[PDB]
């Protein structure tokens, strides 16, 4: 009934940098009933203020909020990568609970460069009919990096596929891996492949990468 | 014979006799409503049936002598009404409550015709003089309350709206309705877990929520202290009334005994 | 601890019928009300029924009156949310949750369970093909080496498990979020190891897919 | 006409149709006041608006009657006084607090504007003889009451003081401000959960705890129990007092019988 | 000698010391049956025991004194009667006992031999002039109860039998038999937990469970009220029965002060 | 000067402006403690030590004029006694509590010398004379009440024997010890939590546990109704007298206005 | 679920000291009284401690008053037993135990905890040996074979654990009680396996005893 | 304080025989005061009667209580393989809690012969200096068991090492390992090794044996 909107969608804040996001409220609310919570990655909310301004248990004290009437607010004073997650306000009136659309925190962590590693198929999937040459990527930043297949020289981008995780909340890197689908033959009548993976650390890409003839 | 036997019947319907033999009977009878269980032999209940039949017909007897003897005024008295109303009931309930459970069958008459047990407990007050004495004092006290618990209960309705408004929208199981607010302002009236279990909670989510209760509870307290009260006075009242009166009496005997005198002391000169 | 578990979700047919269950533990179950909570796939949360504390009085949006019904048995200390005429609206994570004050059927939501996936398609059910990643016969410097594991060509994103084995590969483990293929999901995990664990069986890919009653145990063995 | 007509309306206003009249008046708004819902048809809405009207219109013609008789002396009984308030609370409450709350908008006006419908019930005390006089009785009483009750308050400030400063610094919640401490000894004072809820913990902590709370309630059962009793006295009193006078007024007049005869039996000898 | 001594030993038996002496001497005997414990040295249990001796002797000769003033009436005042039945008790609570329990031997008798200390306290009231004052004063408003008690008994009754046949079914615990009822409905009359502990359980499997309680409520509490008032206005009769009487005796004094001068005022006329 | 000026200093402090004045005096210095705070600036710390320094030296010449005029008869009237002690107290809380905590230190003192404070609190009772009035009849009550508190301490006494030696070996933390059933037998007393909290964990052990807390009950609610019931017709009884006496007193009034004339009734007739 | 885990134990000296410690779970801790009940290796139960439910009271008998003592923290939810001047008598399986009735300090023991076992011994604590038992080379019959773990030369009875394939082989498996040789003990334990399973890694033994920090998952390996 | 004494030790009950198990007390107790436990192998007791008489919440209706005073007994109408367990009777006064000895229930199940394995050690045993021979006998019954170990013709039972389970409480059935412990040499010089276990439903000893120069 109450709709919340919420400032920045995403926010990308350094290391010690002081945080601010907001939550925007239709109509004017009770502080009192003006509520956070953060949820890490694949894990429920958990509540992290209490009305405007009182700290859940356990919530760092750096974390502070505070607002009134049509808008609200929540502060980190210096963000820490356990502090990178999404954070929800939420509101109570009549008889529902509204949300807010949440603010994603990156922290601009410094770089790491990827380990890049490479993988043909078991031949439990040869023997399933098919192949998926595979790439990870793993403990990387930023976010942002390019993969790239080629298969016997000729790119085969055709069946690339791509997934992240999120910042791991240990150092905040991000962990990639990258999958090329190709049918039976496909892999057995050619040799070489390679994920040319570059990335903002590394100019000259990776090119990990592996013979078939071996192996 | 005829109304020498009415002269007669009555100088045994209105005897002390009479009057303590039928509360002998009705605690006998309900000696043998305390020994009947479902958990009992099959001739222990035919046996228990004859004894409550015999019951029956001895108070329908004691029924039927009462109104031959005080008539149009039978039906006037309401411990002679009430009588008659236990009588016809536990009829009833003992040679058609069967007819009527075959054919309007409900569970609830199983249960509601526990009715004509509960009647014949009742019984022993009509019987018993000083217990109609007692329930009569107290039946004439509540008039005088009337005007007071019709207070307290136009002050119930005023803050069960309130409370509803108030709590109602976060506290349904409390103030969520009228009929949960009179509830629930009944049980913190009687101070029944009050804090604990209904303002603390409260409070939790509206702090002021001390500000309604607290002067709710002087309210309803000062209401009950001042009927209270009343009735103490109202009854002095009687008393005082009477004192006055005897003191009255005796100030108007004197002036008999003194007036009726100084008019001899005049004729006595005219010697 | 306050604890929360829910479950039932899983797959279901537009149309279809599901029951939703939360255990609740370490606190007086019916001092509180509960709620459950959407939260769908583009992450927006979204509340979806309330109950009091005695049970009494239930509150729901105009997305799922009549649709859904909230319950609970004090005795059981369990919640419940039936579900009916489901819809791809529906496709969400649920969570029950806790309100922060007792009796209070508003405020805040103070403990959330894990959460039980729902997913309303009409999608065949599948179960995942596993497929071991051996790494390449090359540098395998044995310091380290870096071990995959596919799952491959099921159906609903959830509810879902991989684990390294057993768990005690609680550390060095990167699992990747589930993408659509045509039709069908790829997850994939990646763990890095030093050689003494590898090559053996130790390095067991643990993955479950109860949505199609699958677990396998596959064995990341040495390629040749 | 003219005062023949105010000699005429007077004898309509304060007679005991008008009186009754009025009565049932309110009897029948506050009927229509709970029957509105707000899940109700808007035609249902529209009719009762009109109802409501008329009510409001009804009663605006009764209090121009009784100020038209009474004039000055209206605005001088409370109770006119009081009547006269809420029907201009009832005007604005329907003409005006849109034009409020469309300026002034406010989420306690929705809770705040609720009074003009309980000022529409107080009147059923208002129009009530009955009522009057059993109201204008409790509020009689408070004036003597005002020593034993500021007695009260001092000793629950000083206690007050005491148990935040004894037991505050662990039991915040219970004793942490003053303000915890003077409800949590309101609590105590009422008997609820005392001991298991509050005392037991305490001594959890505080094993002596028990040497303040049990004196404490001893104080407060004790003041209590004198307030009470001052009322009962003071009551019995009025009474009294009238037995004692009518007691001496016919002592006073047995005092005219026979002093107005002893005055003739001496000018009686003259002859 | 002979009569003469016992005309001595009445103006000792029947002194202001003799009184005062056996006071002190049971707050000292039940000052040592505070000292005793299990855990003390056998020395301090013998001596503790030679003390004992002492008292009980002592109390001995109390009662043969007191038998032999008061003689055939010491076995009709209860209160010399309580005295002796306590020496009694109290010398077979130390020269019998081990007798008794080493061959009826009963783990009751470690707990019913207690009796012997309990009656030394009660003492205490017997004793002491003040104390059998205010008890036959309690005791003697006993009688004026009995009637409303036995109301109050025959309610319950009623709605035991009733809780037990509507609840008792899926409440055994509070409701299952007869006595389980009539133990919840005497909590529910001292108000203690009876909506938050029992009626609010009750409502979430039988909702209008409140129809029954709440009249309870106020049918219990108003028989508690009048049982109360009753106890105020006899003891306020027994006062205005007094102050009644003595202004008659003076009306008869004022009777007989004039009304024999109204005499002579005529034996006066015939000189 | 001299006599004369203590004429003049006498219908000073004795004046209804003098003690108005120190009323109003402690009210101020009442309030200026409510506004003390250890959150607080340090000038306003230095402040607030002024203002009261000017209370302390403004009581002290008080309390010096009062003992002045009223002399060997200042120190017998408890009122000024208790007023004095206070003044006493409270230098000492301000110049020598330092050099006391600083070498007697004890973290009691930190709560201990709040006794200060608590002390002019309570010269808002000795200083207002209403207030010294409701206190002194509050005291007045508590000698009437002595036989029946040592009635119902006796009793108390009693039960707590029995129920530790009945149930204290299962249930120690209530009836472990004869201070633990003391406590205990109080709760029930005051009725809190007394069979959902006690009686009923009691039966789960102890079945028959009812039949010793039930008559307990009876027991002590029956004294305590009698106790109030003592306070009121002891009332009742102080009013009574003073009726009866009146009407003696007009009763006589009236035997002199008769009396004195049936003299004169028989010396008019030597004429 | 009412719950009782016990904690602490294993090994001591004689004359040492040890506290073990008790987690309560599913009921209002603070309600009840708590008692620890010894069983000693003939099996013999004996009481050593109760605990009123508020704390303030404490009964022991003179077995191990003053050397015992009995301790709770209504907060923690946690019961503790403090033991010094341990001697070969303590040597026991302890049981924390919840009274059968709300206050009560008497009656009967409704809910029992698993358990800890105390070994006051002078014998040097010691690692468990643990040998595979790899079938013979014979009949073999692959329709069922006789697997076996030998886990040798440790010291004190327990807390030790043997486990099959992380609990998996949940039947089919025979464990045998702990018996000494020289001074150190031996256990064993039993698996019969459809060969469907075996050869093969999947048969892991297992074991740990934490009274020597110690636990290793050795394989049944093909015998050869 | 008060003792406990339970009759018999141990019993020896059919299935679907009636059982009784009989506690005696040193002194009078009240009935209410007298309780039963069921101990199952290696778990905590449960508690099985409450006072005298009443069932704990789960027990089979096939077990009474009965008794008063001095005297009580459990009583099992048809015993089952799940009733297999120690029974202790308990009181409590004073202030301690008393147990009794305990009451084994053996259940006289039919006849099982038993499943003989044998195994040779591991190298990883003759690496760390000596041998170990096991032999297993799983699921026999009776308990009584004959165990016998010879090497190269003689026997050598000086190292011989004996455990068995209790009954299973699946089927009532016994387990049994046997072991001898040997040298290094005593091993590595010896061939043939049996452990000829010879049990009441095998007069014929089951001899399962191994040679050593294979494997």
């Amino acid at each position: 009934e109450i709709v919340l909107t919420q400032s920045p969608a995403l926010m990308a804040a350094s290391p010690g940098e002081k945080v601010t996001i907001t939550c925007s409220v239709s109509l004017s609310i009770s502080s009192s009933n003006l509520f956070w919570y953060q949820q890490k990655c694949e894990t429920s909310p958990k509540p992290w203020i209490y009305g405007t301004s009182k700290l859940a248990s356990g919530v760092p004290v750096r974390f502070s909020g505070s607002g009134s009437g049509t808008s609200y607010s929540l502060t980190i004073s210096s963000m820490e990568c356990e502090d990178a997650a999404t954070y929800y306000c939420q509101q109570w009136s009549s008889h529902s609970f509204t949300f807010g659309g949440g603010t994603k925190l990156e922290i601009k962590r410094a770089d790491a460069a990827p380990t890049v590693s490479i993988f043909p198929p078991s031949s439990e999937q040869l023997t399933s009919g098919g192949a998926s040459v595979v790439c990870f990527l793993n403990n990387f930043y930023p976010k942002d990096i390019n993969v790239k297949w080629k298969i016997d020289g000729s790119e085969r981008q055709n069946g690339v596929l791509n997934s992240w995780t999120c910042q791991d909340s240990k150092d905040c890197t991000y962990s990639m891996s990258s999958t090329l689908t190709l049918t039976k033959d496909e892999y057995e009548r050619h040799n070489s492949y390679t994920c040319e993976a570059t990335h903002k650390t590394s100019t000259s890409p990776i090119v990990k990468s592996f013979n078939r003839n071996e192996c | 014979r005829g109304s020498h036997m009415y002269l007669r019947i009555t100088n045994i319907v209105e005897s002390s006799f009479f009057t303590k033999f039928i509360i002998y009977l009705i605690v006998l009878n309900m000696v043998t409503m305390m020994v009947e269980k479902e958990g009992q032999s099959q001739h222990m209940t035919e046996v228990l049936y004859w004894i409550n039949v015999v019951f029956i017909i001895l108070f329908t007897i004691e029924i039927i002598l009462r109104i031959y003897v005080h008539r149009i005024s039978f039906f006037k008295d309401p411990w002679s009404l009430f009588d008659f109303v236990v009588v016809i009931i536990s009829i009833v309930g003992m040679f058609l409550a069967d007819l009527i459970e075959t054919y309007f069958v409900s569970p609830t008459l199983f249960r509601v015709i526990r009715l004509a047990r509960i009647g014949r407990i009742l019984r022993l007050v009509t019987a018993v003089p000083q217990m109609r004495k007692i329930v009569s004092a107290l039946i004439s006290v509540i008039p005088g309350m009337l005007s007071v618990i019709a207070l307290m209960t136009l002050f119930f309705y005023i803050f069960a709206i309130m409370a509803t408004q108030l709590f109602g929208e976060r506290f349904p199981e409390w103030f969520g309705t009228l009929g949960e607010s009179f509830y629930t302002l009944f049980q913190v009236m009687t101070l029944e877990s009050w804090s604990m279990g209904i303002v603390r909670p409260l409070m939790e989510v509206y702090p002021y929520a001390w500000v309604f209760f607290i002067p709710f509870i002087f309210v309803v307290t000062f209401v009950m202290i001042n009927l209270v009260v009343a009735i103490i006075v109202d009854a002095m009242a009687i008393l005082n009334q009477k004192e006055e009166q005897h003191i009255i009496d005796e100030v108007q005997s004197h002036e008999d005994n003194i007036n009726n005198e100084i008019i001899k002391l005049r004729e006595e000169i005219v010697e | 601890e306050v604890q929360l578990v829910e479950s039932g979700g899983g797959c279901v047919k537009p149309g279809g019928s599901l029951k939703l269950s939360c255990a609740a533990s370490g606190f007086t179950f019916s001092n509180y009300a509960m709620s459950w909570v959407r939260q769908t796939p583009e992450k927006r949360l979204e509340w979806v029924a309330t109950i009091s504390n005695g049970g009494r009085y239930t509150y729901y949006p105009d997305s799922v009156k009549g649709r859904f019904t909230i319950s609970r048995d004090n005795a059981k200390n369990s919640l419940y949310l039936q579900m009916s005429s489901l819809r791809s609206e529906d496709t969400a994570m649920y969570y029950c949750a806790r309100h922060l004050y007792r009796y209070d059927v508003g405020g805040a939501l103070d403990y959330w369970g894990q959460g039980t996936c729902v997913t309303v398609s009409s999608a065949k059910t599948t179960a995942p093909s596993v497929y071991p990643l051996a790494p390449v016969c090359g540098d395998t410097t044995g310091s380290s080496v870096t071990l995959g594991c596919l799952v491959k060509g099921y159906f609903c994103e959830c509810p879902v498990t991989l684990t390294w084995n057993s768990g005690s590969l609680s550390s060095g483990v990167h699992t990747f979020p589930a993408v659509l293929q045509s039709d069908l999901y790829t997850l994939s995990s990646s763990v890095t190891v030093t050689s003494s664990t590898w090559p053996s069986q130790s390095i067991t890919c643990n993955v479950a897919h109860p949505a199609s009653s699958t677990k396998v145990d596959k064995k990341i063995e040495p390629r040749g």
